[PDB]
């Protein structure tokens, strides 16, 4: 229930991870009821979704850090579910459903 | 019971590893603990028959950018008992997670709901910790000095989708800082 | 306790003693004048200090009296006010724009204190209730119009609140 | 336990009330409010202005006690610039608070007294407000958000006559009490529906925070006007009003004889009025006059600054809290040097009692929640900031 | 001599036999307070206002005398302090906080700093003549 | 006939197709015996993923202490096969 | 005729009854006072020249103050 | 100027501010007195109205 104290080391913030990783995805059939997704993305491309965060942020060596990621991971994923503000083509954060870059930005604007 | 007594008499009878800092003026007796001893002072200042500092009156947070440990959360107490006030203190920063005293003073569960919400500070064993004030989904906390005045997103209605949406701000006439220094 | 304050209470419950009570005050003010104002035709009063549609006023001769100091913009609390200006053809240090967010403001009144030369006021006047936002964006000729509409009030009230301030 | 969503998004209980309430029946278990419905950001937005730019924010918090608010922060001001504020502008600014304390418990109790079902009293009560909003008007030019009690003072004299129309409504007022009392205390069903409820023990009340009459309503005799005396308040004779069951029976009686001990305030305050000065005559903070200004090169250029830059207040930190309608009302302000606070902090009491509504609620019923929060007198203005 | 009706504190029952209650409380804690090491201002400050109280508890019979003599509200508000400071004891021997650490540093700042006589200021006025019996016998 | 488990040849090839379809895992080194950490080069986030993926499929959770006890494509099945809230 | 739809002006009418003319203004609209204390001595209103279609902003500004009691001068003798 | 309102020489009158009691109302022997008596004489009366209509 409450706030637990730090994690002391690796081993027991990457635990923590795990547990998260699978209380967010067991709760995606409950987001795709909540956003009417099932002509829209398939679970799996949200489980990818949600393990491609984990992952983009595997470098990470502070157990602290981790926590905080966490504590914050719960919190979208909380508000995901109980107050959904339903938009088209996100949930939350995340989108769902010949020249080189340079040019493309520049006939766009002067601010890159 | 004036605080000129709280200060000499807490000097003799605190246990010494507590107090870093002890500041006697007209503007409020403070001390300044560190983070692991921040319950157990409390705890001492509510219980001990001399001190019987009863009532938790708010808990704040305050943001110095230029410190290591930029956050520093106030706590303001009072003893009906012998009428007077006191305040402690202790720093923090952003992954640093502190005690919560809610099982010292129930009244610190909303505030330190808030403490979190503006600043971002975590709270061991805090029974329900979330956003008290913020619209849900909020990114940042808005009492951060770097944190924008006019934040990041606005809402409006959106006839095409029928509800109200999120997008990011465009002011027509943007907040004027008027520098008079 | 007693056989006679027992009674007392068991009557008073079911008869419904201090009910009537109630009743008898409630029909009282019945039968009294009412303090209803009859609006529009009667209105309700208000003093020289009250702080409304704001106005800018001009010397008698017909110039303004603002001369662009800006003081009531760095003062507004709401940040309603936008200012620019410039020399006038003839030297003058007139404005060429000055605009009040009457959806923003407040109606507090510091612009007025901090005029030094009495250019800006709240009026008097509280009905300019619109159908459009885009009319309460009041500019620089809205005002000076407003002042003109409202002059001789608003130098009666100058005159009588000029002991206090 | 099934859970019943109330959000009345109407002033008949606060206008942004939401509730979550789990029920057993008819029976509550768990109170749950939402809040941040009005939270609008005015402590972050009070840093971005200057001192005297920031006093309009407090009238806006509690917005039922406009001036009592505008006091706290003046006097938080003052602390930090050991400002001398004269005696007439003393005796004023209690004046007006006492004045603010029963336009304050008038909309409280009649407000609550409707939403259990008696709609004359606030009638009767609306009228009595309409009399005091109308000194509010003629020293400041508004009903409500007056912005009359400054640092060093207040912005501006007593226009002549207005001491003899406030002395007309004193002896006329106590008998206004005496029928909104007459429409409510001895009656039974009032009785039923206050009695008992809401139970606080004096332990509980200060676990939680109470304050006011929250607090003295537990038999904890506990006011900021004698605790921590300020302005004239140790000059003036008025008693306190205590509880001895804990309830919202006894907390609507300490609030009528409140109204009564401030009628005794103002009565006070009336004759030993005092002639002199009403603002602080430091010339650093204080505007000068009109006249000056347009006369003295040193008062335009003062007026130039303080309308432009506004003072400076030297870096220290300080709480300072005052006796509100609503309970303690508190500043925690944080001055670097500069002519903006660096930090300002409001502790609002209607933040502690509507967290205490989950323990006062507990197994009472559904009809119970709103006198709960009526007894609680919650503006959100001052919960959500 | 009369018994006490109420304390008028909604929640504070009336303990009528508050004097032999408090009897035992404050040899409870003089006995309890021994844990704690001589040295340590704590275990000489409980020492000395317990002692006082217990002395003024076994003299005077009369729970009216004994509220008057000690001036510290009611004896049932005597007894939730006596019972708060057992709490108290027992969590600190298990905190076990005593001891001054080897590079110990403490900053005392006195601000001198006035303020207006009109600023809220909390007065309580002057304690019982114990409490400042405890703190001199604490300095020295 | 009403019946309360999975057919074990039918789980094998459930299970089987699962693992195969989760990226890097090449339809090659995927036996019946084969582990997902030595033999199929999947890490710990990899491989929590492969079993919640069992739990979508069959649509059921597997307690966490089974789901560690799951480290390759005959501890699975053994467990799917032998569960009756598998469906 | 107007008094029967209109029960806002047949008010008016009424509390007219024995009223004091104090002033006509240019649009036409009449100023009235009773002279008692019914509504704390409160006894000052303007019955509108059009019959329908009247409004409160109709009240130009030299007879404004003294129909919300800010001042004692009536319009005529602030236009002077 | 040197003009301020205030109170006049002497003070304002005296106001009251405590609640004024009021001792209206019949007592619980008269109401009684009454009822019964009017039951029995009324119920006499329905008797003697019910022969009639017979
Ligand atoms: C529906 C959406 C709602 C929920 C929103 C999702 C929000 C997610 C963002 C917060 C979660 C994080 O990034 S939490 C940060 C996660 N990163 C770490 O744990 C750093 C240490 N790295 C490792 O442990 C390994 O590299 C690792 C590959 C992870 C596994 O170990 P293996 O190498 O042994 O497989
Ligand atoms: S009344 Fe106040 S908010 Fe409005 S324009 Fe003037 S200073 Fe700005
Ligand atoms: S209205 Fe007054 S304060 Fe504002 S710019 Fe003009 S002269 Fe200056």
């Amino acid at each position: 229930i409450g706030v637990p104290p730090n994690s002391a080391n690796l081993t027991e913030a990457r635990r923590r991870v795990f547990d998260f990783f699978r209380a967010a995805c067991r709760s995606i059939p409950t987001i795709m009821d909540i956003y009417n997704l099932q002509d829209v993305v398939a679970p799996s491309q949200l489980r990818y979704a949600i393990s491609a965060q984990i992952r983009n942020n595997a470098h990470i060596t502070d157990p602290k850090v981790i926590d905080l990621l966490i504590f914050k991971g719960m919190e979208e994923l909380t508000d995901i579910v109980d107050h959904a503000k339903q938009r088209h083509h996100i949930i939350g954060q995340y989108v769902v459903g010949g020249k080189t870059d340079f040019l493309k930005n520049f006939y766009t604007s002067n601010y890159f | 019971m004036d605080n000129q007594f709280i200060f000499k008499y807490s000097w003799e009878t605190l246990p010494k590893k507590w107090v870093k800092k002890m500041e006697r003026s007209e503007h409020g007796n403070r001390f300044d603990t560190n983070t692991d001893y921040l319950f157990q002072l409390l705890c001492f200042l509510k219980l001990h028959t001399y001190t019987r500092v009863q009532v938790l009156i708010d808990i704040c947070g305050v943001d110095y950018p230029s410190r290591k440990r930029r956050f520093e959360v106030v706590y303001n107490l009072l003893s009906t008992r012998y009428n007077s006030r006191i305040r402690v203190q202790t720093s923090a920063d952003e992954v640093t997670r502190i005690s919560s005293v809610v099982s010292l003073f129930p009244s610190a569960g909303w505030w330190e709901r808030e403490v979190w919400d503006m600043f971002g500070v975590s709270f061991i064993n805090h029974p329900d910790l979330r956003r008290i004030l913020t619209d849900y989904g909020f990114e940042g906390h808005p009492l951060r000095k770097d944190f924008p005045l006019s934040g990041y997103v606005q809402v409006r209605y959106d006839d095409p989708e029928k509800r109200v949406v999120s997008e990011p701000i465009e002011m027509t006439q943007e907040f004027r800082y008027f520098d008079f220094a | 306790k007693d056989w006679n304050t027992v009674f007392e209470r068991s009557i008073n419950t079911l008869f419904l003693t201090e009910m009537v009570r109630g009743l008898s005050l409630t029909l009282k003010y019945f039968f009294d004048p009412k303090v209803t104002i009859n609006y529009p035709f009667e209105k309700g009063p208000l003093s020289p200090r009250f702080r409304g549609e704001h106005a800018l006023r001009r010397y008698p001769t017909g110039e303004e009296r603002c001369i662009a100091c800006k003081l009531c913009e760095a003062v507004c609390p709401a940040q309603a006010i936008t200012i620019e200006a410039e020399e006038r053809e003839d030297g003058s240090r007139r404005t060429t724009r000055y605009d009040i967010d009457m959806t923003k403001c407040i109606y507090c009144g510091f612009c007025q204190e901090a005029c030094p030369v009495d250019a800006i006021v709240e009026g008097p006047n509280f009905e300019f209730a619109t159908e459009t936002h885009e009319e309460l964006l009041y500019d620089k000729e809205k005002l000076l119009e407003n002042g003109d509409r409202w002059e001789t009030e608003i130098a009666e009230n100058l005159r009588s609140e000029s002991l206090y301030r | 336990n099934f859970t019943l969503n109330f959000g009345p998004q109407h002033p008949a209980a606060h206008g942004v009330l939401r509730l979550v309430l789990e029920m057993n029946g008819e029976v509550v278990e768990r109170a749950e409010p939402h809040i941040g419905l009005l939270h609008r950001g005015t402590e972050k937005l009070i840093e971005y202005k200057t001192y005297l730019q920031a006093l309009p924010y407090f009238d806006r918090l509690d917005y039922v006690s406009m001036m009592a608010q505008e006091h706290a922060y003046s006097l938080a001001v003052e602390k930090l610039l050991n400002c001398e504020v004269p005696l007439r502008a003393q005796y004023i600014r209690v004046l007006f608070c006492e004045i603010t304390r029963i336009l304050n418990h008038l909309l409280a109790l009649t407000t609550h007294a409707m939403d259990v079902g008696a709609l004359t009293p606030f009638l009767w009560a609306f009228e009595e407000r309409e009399k005091l909003l109308e000194f509010y008007e003629r020293v400041s030019g508004a009903r409500m958000h007056a912005s009359f009690i400054r640092p060093g003072g207040v912005a501006q004299d007593l226009p002549l006559g207005l001491c003899r129309d406030i002395d007309s409504f004193t002896q006329q007022f106590a008998s206004r009490i005496d029928e909104l009392e007459e429409m409510l205390t001895g009656n039974r069903i009032w009785k039923q529906r206050l009695v008992d409820i809401g139970t606080v023990t004096a332990q509980q009340a200060k676990d939680w925070g109470f304050s006011g009459v929250m607090l003295r309503g537990s038999g904890v005799c506990w006011d900021l006007r004698r605790a921590a005396p300020y302005d004239v308040y140790d000059q003036l004779d008025f008693d306190v009003p205590v509880g001895t069951r804990g309830d919202c029976y006894d907390r609507y009686c300490i609030r009528i004889e409140e109204m009564r001990q401030s009628l005794r305030i103002i009565v006070q305050c009336l004759n030993q009025m005092p002639s002199g000065m009403i603002k602080a005559d430091d010339r650093k903070l204080c505007p000068p006059s009109r006249c000056r200004m347009k006369l003295s090169m040193e008062s335009l250029i003062h007026h130039f600054e303080l309308y432009t830059e506004g003072f400076s207040v030297p870096a220290s930190s300080t709480y300072t809290a005052v006796e509100a309608p609503k309970g303690e009302f508190g500043v925690f302000l944080v001055s670097n040097g500069s002519n903006r606070p660096y930090r300002c902090k409001i502790r609002a009491p209607g933040f502690a009692h509507l967290q205490g509504l989950d323990f006062m609620s507990k197994h009472h019923m559904l009809a119970d929640v709103v006198t709960i929060i009526g007894t609680q007198d919650i503006v959100f203005g001052e919960v959500d900031r | 001599a009369k018994v006490k009706q109420t304390t008028g504190i909604v929640g504070l029952d009336v303990v009528p036999n508050a004097r032999a209650v408090l009897i035992d409380l404050y040899s409870k804690t003089l006995k309890e307070i021994q844990a704690v090491p001589e040295d340590e201002g704590y275990r000489k400050a409980v020492e000395s206002f317990t002692r006082q109280r217990l002395n003024v508890c076994k003299e005077e019979e009369d729970w009216e005398m004994i509220e008057k003599r000690l001036g510290c509200g009611q004896v049932e508000e005597l007894i939730e302090e006596a019972r708060d400071e057992l709490t108290l004891i027992g969590k600190m021997i298990e905190w076990d906080p005593w001891g001054v650490p080897d590079d110990y540093e403490c900053e005392v700042i006195e601000n001198d700093a006035p303020i207006p006589k009109h600023v809220p200021q909390h007065r309580p006025g002057p304690l019982p003549e114990q409490f400042y019996k405890t703190l001199e016998g604490l300095i020295a | 006939v009403r019946g309360s488990f999975l057919d074990k040849s039918e789980v094998t090839d459930r299970v089987l197709s699962v693992v195969k379809n989760f990226q890097k895992v090449d339809p090659s080194k995927v036996t019946p015996k084969a582990n997902f950490q030595n033999d199929l080069g999947l890490d710990s986030l990899d491989s929590v993923e492969v079993v919640m993926a069992l739990e979508e499929e069959f649509g059921f959770e597997i307690p966490d202490n089974e789901a560690d006890k799951i480290q390759s494509i005959d501890l699975a099945v053994d467990f799917i096969a032998s569960h009756p809230q598998a469906k | 005729m107007r008094c029967l739809p209109d029960g806002n002006l047949l008010q008016t009418k009424i509390h007219n009854i024995g009223a004091t003319l104090v002033g006509v203004d240019k649009f036409g609209n009449k100023y009235y006072q009773k002279l008692g204390d019914t509504q704390y001595g409160r006894h000052r209103w303007v019955e509108y020249a059009s019959k329908d279609r009247y409004n409160a902003s109709q009240v130009p500004a030299e007879w404004h103050g003294w129909l919300h009691f800010i001042t004692d001068h009536t319009g005529d003798e602030l236009l002077s | 100027p040197l003009l301020q309102d205030g109170p006049p020489p002497g003070g304002f009158a005296p106001v009251r501010y405590a609640r004024r009691i009021s001792n209206t109302g019949p007592s619980a022997m008269a109401m009684f007195l009454a009822v019964s008596g009017a039951f029995a004489w009324g119920m006499y009366q329905v008797g003697q109205g019910n022969k009639i209509r017979r």
